[PDB]
C-alpha cells in the first residue's frame, strides 16, 4: 500500500476499507485492490511461497509458471 | 473474422556462451558478434 | 535455412544430461584460464579397513596392507 503513497487522495484512502472488508472475509487476496499491485508495479516473493504449497495439490503449478517465465525452455512450448 | 479451422551493428542469434550456473536452461538469445 | 541448425541445437541442448552441463562449465574456465581442455577426461567403488584380518582372508587384487616397516637406521 506504500509503494506511491498519495495521503491527499479519497480514492486511495478508500481502498483501505475494501481491503479491510476482504481481510474480514477471510479472503486471502486482499492486498489485490491496492493501485500499485493491480498496475504491476510491485510484487512480493511471499507469492512464491504460496505456489510451493499450491505443488502439494498442482504438480504441474512450478512447470506452467517457469514455462510462462521462459524460465525452462522445452522445444514446442 | 475469418472462422478458426479444424485443421491447420547486426546481432547474430545464438545461446550465452558463459552459463553462469548448472541448471540455467539456455535461450536462444540476440548475441553480438564479438 | 539457419533455423534447421539453430532446431538441431536445442534439440541437443534440451536433451543434454547434468554431466555435460558440469564437464562444459570445467572447460569453459579452463579455456579462460588458458588451460588446455584434454587431460580432464566417475568412481564406481567400495572401500573399507579390515583391521587385523584372521590369517585365513582371502587376497584380493588392488588390496592396500597397512605396514609397520622397521627402522632402516636402527
Amino acid at each position: 500500500r506504500f509503494m506511491q503513497f498519495r495521503a491527499k487522495d479519497s480514492y486511495s484512502l478508500a481502498l483501505s476499507k475494501l481491503e479491510k472488508r476482504e481481510r474480514e472475509n477471510g479472503s486471502n487476496l486482499a492486498f489485490m485492490f491496492r493501485l500499485p499491485f493491480a498496475a504491476g508495479r510491485v510484487f512480493s516473493i511471499s507469492m512464491l511461497d504460496t505456489l510451493l504449497y499450491q505443488s502439494f495439490v498442482k504438480d504441474y503449478m512450478i512447470t506452467i509458471t517457469r514455462l510462462l517465465l521462459g524460465l525452462d525452455t522445452t522445444p514446442g512450448s | 473474422i475469418a472462422p478458426v479451422l479444424e485443421l491447420a551493428v547486426e546481432y547474430v542469434k545464438g545461446y550465452p556462451p558463459n552459463s553462469p550456473y548448472i541448471g540455467s536452461s539456455p535461450t536462444l538469445c540476440h548475441l553480438l558478434p564479438v | 535455412a539457419a533455423a534447421e541448425w539453430i532446431s538441431q541445437q536445442r534439440l541437443s541442448l534440451y536433451r543434454r544430461s547434468e554431466r555435460q552441463e558440469l564437464s562444459e562449465l570445467v572447460k569453459n574456465r579452463m579455456k579462460h584460464l588458458g588451460l588446455p581442455t584434454t587431460g580432464y577426461d566417475h568412481q564406481n567403488t567400495l572401500s573399507y579397513v579390515l583391521i587385523n584380518p584372521p590369517p585365513d582372508t582371502r587376497l584380493e587384487p588392488s588390496d592396500i596392507v597397512y605396514l609397520i616397516r622397521s627402522d632402516p637406521l636402527a
